[PDB]
C-alpha cells in the first residue's frame, strides 16, 4: 500500500464471525503508524511529550450502510487485548455509523510520569487502540459489500512536547545542489 | 508587573496549557464524540466529555513550541573550503551564493511555513588545517556582496578593499566571529515557497530562486603565502531571531535533492524513499 | 437548516441542499488592500459585480481509477469574463476566492473527495535534476490537470498524488483550509480564502496564489456504475482589485 | 540603553547596540 | 555617440510616416541609459530602491518649430510596446511645445513589493519609458529641419534607497601612484 | 495664464499651451446615473482610472484638399483597453467624455477646423430611396471616416459636408457643442459632454451617441507644404458605468 | 522624549519618507508638468500632479542615505609590506606618507563632496606570512609622524622612542589595533578638490597635494632578527565619524591615474574607459 | 561619563574615553 | 535583571541569563 492513497483507508464488509478485530496500532505520538503524522512529525522534534490524545474516524460507505464498531484504548502494562471482550475492558468508545460521519475517541493522558519520550523506549510506551466490531456490517440488496474508513489523529488542550531535539523520520546522505 | 513578566520568562511559564477538570457520568442527547470531518474543521472534544476525569492542575508550558523557539537555533547551513594544493592566488579565496536550501536540517524546519519573517544572527566556525606541518598565521576575511556589487576574480581584487560592502576579519586564535542581519527581503515575509515565475514563457525559472536573492559571501586568506599548506574549512551557522511564521504546511518527507525547489527522486520501491516504515498488516502493533 | 447555503455573488447564486457547513481560510474574509499595507501608489480599479461573480468551469468525471485533479488560481479564470480581461490588461491584481466544488451521487454510491486550497503549491519534477516544472504545465488554464494522463514531457510536473506534488505526504494537507465530500453525506463543499502573499499585490499572469487539488482518497463505488458522476467547481473572486493598466498581456 | 523596572527586583533589559536586530530572542505571548 | 556632448540629445525632424517612435529605454534607476546619471550613480551604492521617478525633457528647436509628442510609461509584466497605441494605454503624459521649453513625465511606484533590486534582476524590472509623435515637427519656410530635445531624471518625494554597497560603475585595476 | 491647459484623467495628462478655453457641452459635467433616473436594477461597475483615461485614435493628415473627418462614440473607442472590454461584455453602458483634438503647424501656416460634437448624427444616404447608412459604414472604429474617399457600395452615407451629411447646412453647426483650431490662435481643442440621451443607459454596440466631426472651413496653406500637418484626436471615457454583464458580444 | 529619539534610532526611522494622498481627476489652465529647465531648478511636480493616485502610508526611511552613514564604513586606504628577503636591518621597517588617495573604492565616495569634515577611526590587520615555517614572536610598532617631526632611518633609529609622536605596539595573538583621530586639518574642512597652487610660477604645484599634507606612519618590527624569514602585511582601515559634507559634485567616470590629481587616461576607444555601455540605437532597451 | 534618561526605560548613552572623536556614529537630523 | 535592596548597603544579586538553571549555587535555609 505505501505509495498509495489507500495506506491512508482501512476496508470494513459483512463479517462471518463475530467480534472480529478491525485494526490495532501503539498509541505512542511518534511510534510507526503514526509517525508521519503532522503531530507525529512535530512530536519526533522534540524529546518529551504529555498530554491526552484524539483519534477520529471517518465512514466512508454509502448512507444506506450501517455499522456499529467498538473504539478501544488499553493503558499500559500489559499486552494488546486479544478478543473484543478484553479491549472493552479498557478505555473504549462504541461508535453508531449515522447521518455524522465521523466519531472520536479520547486516549486519556494515563502516566506514572508526567511526560514519556516520543521515541519508542519501552518504559513510557502508552497503550494500544484497537478497533473491533461492535454488531456487524449491514448493507441492503444491490450496495457495495465494502466500504473504506478515515483514521485522523491530533492532540487535547493538554497536549504539550518538551525539550527540542533534531528530527530521524528525515536525512540528508549527499549535497543538496544548485 | 512587568517584573512579574521577568520571572515567567526565567522559569519558562509565559504560556501554562489548561487543566482537566472532574467530570460525571453522563445521559444526554448532546453526543461531542459525534461529528462531521467533512467540515474541515477538528472535533473539539476534550477529555473530560469521553471519561469521567478528576481534576488535575497542568503545570506543562508552551514555550518551548513557540516559533521563536522552533526557529532560533543555530545550524549550519554552508561548509567553505579554502584547499591550498599546488596555487596560493587561485586557491587562497572562494564565494558562495547565499541560501538556507543546502543542508536539510534547518531547510526543513523553515519550510513547515509558509512564508516567515526573522533577522539572522550568523556565526563562523573557521578550523585550519595544517597540511605540511604548520598554520603560521592565519587572518581571513569574510565579505557580504549584496547583488550587484562587484564580485572579486583574484585574491587581490580591488573589490576587498571592501569600501562599502561589510566584512569580518577574523585572526587565528580569536573567538568565532559573529555578526547580526536585519530581515533583508524586498517584499514583507521571505517565501519558503513560490508558485511562480520571473517571465511568462517556456523557459522562465519557476520557483524560490526568483524571490530569494540573497547575494553572495566571498572569502580569502588575507595572510599572504606561507610555505606550509593549509586547508581553511569555513562552518556558517545561522539563527532566527524575532520570527514571525505564517501558513503552516506538511513536512518534507523524502530527501532534498536541490536548492530551490522541490523536486525528489522516487526509487523502485518507493517504501524506502519516505519514513513510512511497512506494517506487517493491519492488527500487527 | 444547517445542511443548506445559499451563495450569492454579484449576478449569481449557488444552492447547495447537503453541505457540510463552509470554511474561511485562517479564519480571515476578504477585504480591500489597505493604505497601510498598499505600495503601488496608482489608483486601483475594482470591477464589483462584473468581476466578482461565480464562473464555473469544465466538468470532470470521477470514475473508479480517478487520481485527482488541480487547478491554480488566478490562472484557472484567465479566459473568464471581466475578471479574466482584467488581469491582463494589468501588471498587479489582488482577489480572494469563493470557491464551490459540486458532486453529487445517490444514497446507493459512496466515495471521499479530500477538497483542499494550498497557498503557494510549488509543484515538483521527479527523477529529473535541477529542471523545474515548466510555465504552461503549472497554467493549465480551466481544464486543470488531471492527475495520471500527460504524455511526459520533460518540465512536466510530479503527478504523484500521494506526495502531494510536492513531496510531502498526501494525510498532512488537512493543515491546509478544507473540506472532504464523503457521498453518504454531502455533496458539496464551500472553502472562502483570502488574499495570501508576502507583498500586497503581484501579477496574476506570473504567479499562482492558490491550488485547488481535489483528490478522491476513497474510491468511488456503486452498483450503477454506468451513471457518469461528474465533478464541477465554480470559483468566485471576492474583492479583486488591479492596478498598473496598459496594453494587454498576450502569453505564451 | 535599556529599560529598568522596580517592584525591590529590578530587571535591567539591556540593548547594547543600536540596531533592533541586534538583540536576543524575543519576549513570547 | 559615446564621447561626444551628442550622446546626450535625441533628435527630432518632420517625419513621413504617422506616429514614429523617438527613443525607448528601460526604467530601471541602475539600469543602463540611466546608469550614469547622478542618481542612477548614488543608487548603485545602495541594494534596493522605491519611489517614483521624475523625467524632464526640454525642447530645443526653434522658437518658431512646433511639436505636440507622447511620453510613456509600461508598467511590467508585458513587452515593450511596439505602436504608439499600444503605449497610451500605460501611463503617460502628451506634450505639447510652447513658451515653457520643458515637460515632465512621473514614473509612479507601481510594484507587487515595496522595493526592487536597484541592479539589472528581471523579477523587479520596472518597465519602460518610450516617446512617440503625437502629430508631427512642423516649421515655417527657412528654418532648420531638425532639433534635439534634452532628456533628465530625478526622484520625487517618495524616492527612496536602502543597503548600501560597492558601486561597479567604477573600478581600480591597478596601483593608484603618487 | 488663460491659453494653457492640463487635462488628468486616470493615468493620462493631456497639455497644450495654446488653447481657445474650454467648452462643456450644454453646460452640464459628466455624473453617474442617480437612483431616480435609473431604471435597470442591477449594480454597475465602474472600471474608474482604468476606463476613465484618454484614449488616442489614430492620426489623420490634413492638407490642402482634405474635406473633413468623423467619429461616432462609443464606437470609436471600441477596441481601447478595458473600456472598449466593457462595452462588449455589457449589454448597456453609459459614459460622458473630453474630447481634445490637436493640430500644431506654425506662425506662418493658416487654416481652420471647425471641430463639432453632435448628438444623434443620423446619417443621410443620397439619391438611393430609403435605403439608410449601413451598420460598419456608420461604425468604423478608431479609423473614422475620411471625406471624400470611399468606394461606393450601395449602403455608403452621405459624403456632403456642406451638408453634414444629413441634410441641414454647416454653417448651422455651431448649435452643437463645438470650437475651432485656427491655426493662428490655437493647437488644439477641448470639448468636454455629459452623457446625452433619452434612455439612462444605453446598447453600447447598437447606438452611438455622438459623432465628432471636423471639418476644414479655411484650407490649410502654408509657403512649406512638404512638412506634413497631421490632426491627433485623444477622448477619455468619464464616468463610465455598465451593467447587464454576460459573454463577450463578436461583431460582424 | 529623548528616550522616544532612542527609539526612533534603534529602529531606523529617524527620517520618514512623506505619504503619497490621494488625487483626482483635473481640468485647470495650472500646468505643474510643464517648466523651464533653464532656470537651473528641478520641476517640483510629484505623482499626485500628474496620475490619479492612492492615498498610501510611506513607511521607508532615508537614515541609510544619510552623509554618516555614506561615508561611515571602514574600507582599506594602504596595505603595508615589510618583506624579510635578505637584510633583515633594511627591510624590518618602512614608511609611508599619509593620504585617502590610494584606493579607488573609498576615494570615490569622499570624493563626491568638495569638502567635508570628519573624526577618524582607524583599525589595522597585519597577517604574519611564514616564509620559511615559523612567525616566532612578532611585535609591531606603528608610529605617527606629524609633519616635520624626525623620520627613521634605520630600525634602531631614536626617533622610534617615540617620545611625543603617538605610536600603537601590537603584539601577534591580540586583537587588531584601533584607534581615534580628530578633525587634524589647519583649516574648517579637508579639500577634496583644490583648484590652487602653492606658487604664482611654472613649476608651482597644483591640487590637493598642496593642502592634505598629513604625515608619515612610520612602522617596524620591533621583535629583533629570527631565523626564519616573514612578510608582514598591515592593511589600514579607515572610517568616517561626526561628519559633514559641503558642495556635492558628480562621480568620477574614469579610473584613477595617481593621488592628488584628477589625471586620467584615455585609450582609443574611449567607451571602454567609461561605465557608459553603448546602445545598439535610440529605440533597443 | 554619559547622559541617563528616564520616561521607564533608561538610555545611558556612554562616552568611555575624553575625547570627542572617540565616540561612535552620530545621531542624524 | 537583578534583585537591588537597600539598608547604605546595596546587594546587587544579579541573574545574567534568562533561565533558571544558569544562576549559580542556591540560598541555604
Ligand atoms: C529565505 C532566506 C532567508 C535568508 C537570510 C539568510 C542569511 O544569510 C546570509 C548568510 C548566511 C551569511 C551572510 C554573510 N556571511 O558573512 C557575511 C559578512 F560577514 F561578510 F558580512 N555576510 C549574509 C547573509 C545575507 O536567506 N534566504
Ligand atoms: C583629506 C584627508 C583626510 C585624512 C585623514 C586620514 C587619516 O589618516 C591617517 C591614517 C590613515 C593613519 C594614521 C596612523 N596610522 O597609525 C598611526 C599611529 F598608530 F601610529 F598613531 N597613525 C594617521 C592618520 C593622520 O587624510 N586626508
Amino acid at each position: 500500500n505505501i505509495g498509495n492513497v489507500s495506506m491512508y483507508t482501512v476496508t470494513l464488509s459483512p463479517q462471518t464471525k463475530l467480534a472480529e478485530e478491525i485494526f490495532a496500532i501503539k498509541v505512542d505520538i511518534a511510534s510507526h503508524p503514526l509517525a508521519t503524522t503532522l503531530i507525529g512529525e512535530i512530536a519526533s522534534y522534540f524529546t518529551h511529550w504529555t498530554g491526552s490524545l484524539r483519534f477520529s474516524f471517518m465512514f466512508c460507505g454509502t448512507a444506506n450502510t450501517t455499522l456499529k464498531v467498538l473504539l478501544a484504548y488499553t493503558p499500559p502494562g500489559i499486552g494488546k487485548p486479544r478478543s473484543r471482550k478484553e479491549a472493552m475492558l479498557g478505555t473504549h468508545v462504541v461508535w453508531d455509523v449515522g447521518l455524522q460521519s465521523t466519531v472520536s475517541l479520547v486516549v486519556p493522558w494515563i502516566s506514572a510520569s508526567q511526560y514519556r519520550f516520543t521515541t519508542p523506549d519501552t518504559y513510557s510506551s502508552a497503550g494500544y487502540i484497537t478497533c473491533w466490531y461492535q454488531t456487524n456490517f449491514v448493507v441492503p440488496p444491490n450496495t457495495p459489500n465494502t466500504a473504506e474508513m478515515l483514521c485522523f489523529v491530533s492532540g487535547c488542550k493538554d497536549f504539550c512536547l518538551r525539550m527540542a531535539r533534531d528530527t530521524d523520520l528525515h536525512k540528508q546522505t549527499g549535497p543538496i545542489t544548485q | 508587573n512587568p517584573v512579574e513578566r521577568y520571572v515567567d520568562e526565567v522559569l519558562n511559564e509565559v504560556l501554562v496549557v489548561p487543566n482537566i477538570n472532574q467530570s460525571h457520568p453522563t445521559t444526554s442527547n448532546a453526543a461531542p464524540v459525534l461529528d462531521a470531518a467533512e467540515t474541515g474543521h477538528t472535533n473539539k472534544i476534550q477529555p473530560e466529555d469521553t471519561i469521567e476525569t478528576r481534576y488535575v492542575q497542568s503545570s506543562q508550558t508552551l514555550d518551548e513550541m513557540s516559533v521563536e523557539s522552533f526557529l532560533g537555533r543555530s545550524g549550519c547551513i554552508h561548509e567553505s573550503v579554502l584547499d591550498i594544493v599546488d596555487n596560493y592566488n587561485d586557491q587562497s579565496f572562494t564565494k558562495w551564493n547565499i541560501n538556507l536550501q543546502e543542508m536539510a536540517q534547518i531547510r526543513r524546519k523553515f519550510e513547515m511555513f509558509t512564508y516567515a519573517r526573522f533577522d539572522s544572527e550568523i556565526t563562523m566556525v573557521p578550523s585550519v588545517a595544517a597540511k605540511d606541518g604548520h598554520i603560521g598565521h592565519i587572518v581571513m576575511q569574510y565579505m557580504y556582496v549584496p547583488p550587484g556589487a562587484p564580485i572579486p576574480t583574484t585574491r587581490d581584487d580591488y573589490a576587498w578593499q571592501s569600501g562599502t560592502n561589510a566584512s569580518v576579519f577574523w585572526q587565528h586564535g580569536q573567538p568565532f566571529p559573529r555578526f547580526s542581519l536585519p530581515f533583508l527581503s524586498i517584499a514583507s515575509a521571505y517565501y519558503m515557497f513560490y508558485d511562480g515565475y520571473d517571465g511568462d514563457t517556456y523557459k522562465s525559472r519557476y520557483g524560490t530562486v526568483v524571490t530569494n536573492d540573497m547575494g553572495t559571501l566571498c572569502s580569502r586568506i588575507v595572510t599572504s603565502e606561507q610555505l606550509h599548506k593549509v586547508k581553511v574549512v569555513t562552518r556558517i551557522y545561522h539563527k532566527a531571531k524575532h520570527t514571525k511564521a505564517w501558513c503552516p504546511r506538511p513536512p518534507r518527507a523524502v530527501q532534498y535533492s536541490h536548492t530551490h525547489t522541490t523536486n525528489y527522486k522516487l526509487s523502485s520501491e518507493v517504501h524506502n524513499d519516505v519514513a513510512i516504515r511497512p506494517r506487517t498488516n493491519l492488527t500487527t502493533v | 437548516s444547517d445542511r443548506i447555503i445559499q451563495i450569492t455573488r454579484g449576478d449569481s447564486t449557488i444552492t447547495s441542499q447537503d453541505v457540510a457547513n463552509a470554511v474561511v481560510g485562517y479564519g480571515v474574509w476578504p477585504h480591500y488592500l489597505t493604505p497601510q499595507d498598499a505600495t503601488a501608489i496608482d489608483k486601483p480599479t475594482q470591477p464589483d459585480t462584473s468581476s466578482n461573480r461565480f464562473y464555473t468551469l469544465d466538468s470532470k468525471m470521477w470514475n473508479s481509477t480517478s487520481k485527482g485533479w488541480w487547478w491554480k488560481l488566478p490562472d484557472a479564470l484567465k479566459d473568464m469574463g471581466i475578471f479574466g480581461e482584467n488581469m491582463f490588461y494589468h501588471f498587479l491584481g489582488r482577489s480572494g476566492y469563493t470557491v464551490h466544488v459540486q458532486c453529487n451521487a445517490s444514497k446507493f454510491h459512496q466515495g471521499t473527495l479530500l477538497v483542499v486550497m494550498i497557498p503557494e503549491h510549488q509543484l515538483a519534477t521527479v527523477n529529473k535534476g535541477n529542471v523545474n516544472a515548466g510555465y504552461k504545465y503549472t497554467h493549465p488554464g480551466e481544464a486543470g490537470r488531471e492527475v495520471g494522463t500527460q504524455v511526459e514531457n520533460e518540465k512536466q510536473p510530479s503527478d504523484d498524488n500521494w506526495l502531494n506534488f510536492d513531496g510531502t505526504l498526501l494525510g498532512n494537507l488537512l493543515i491546509f483550509p478544507h473540506q472532504f465530500i464523503n457521498l453518504r453525506s454531502n455533496n458539496s463543499a464551500t472553502l472562502i480564502v483570502p488574499y495570501v502573499n508576502a507583498v500586497p499585490m503581484d501579477s496574476m499572469v506570473r504567479h499562482n496564489n492558490w491550488s485547488l487539488v481535489i483528490i478522491p482518497v476513497c474510491q468511488l463505488q456503486s452498483n450503477n456504475i454506468s451513471n457518469i458522476v461528474p465533478i464541477t467547481v465554480s470559483i468566485s473572486p471576492m474583492c479583486a482589485e488591479f492596478s498598473g493598466a496598459r496594453a494587454k498581456t498576450v502569453v505564451q | 540603553g535599556a529599560q529598568v523596572s522596580r517592584q525591590s527586583i529590578n530587571y535591567f533589559n539591556i540593548n547594547y547596540f543600536k540596531d533592533a536586530a541586534s538583540s536576543g530572542a524575543s519576549r513570547l505571548d
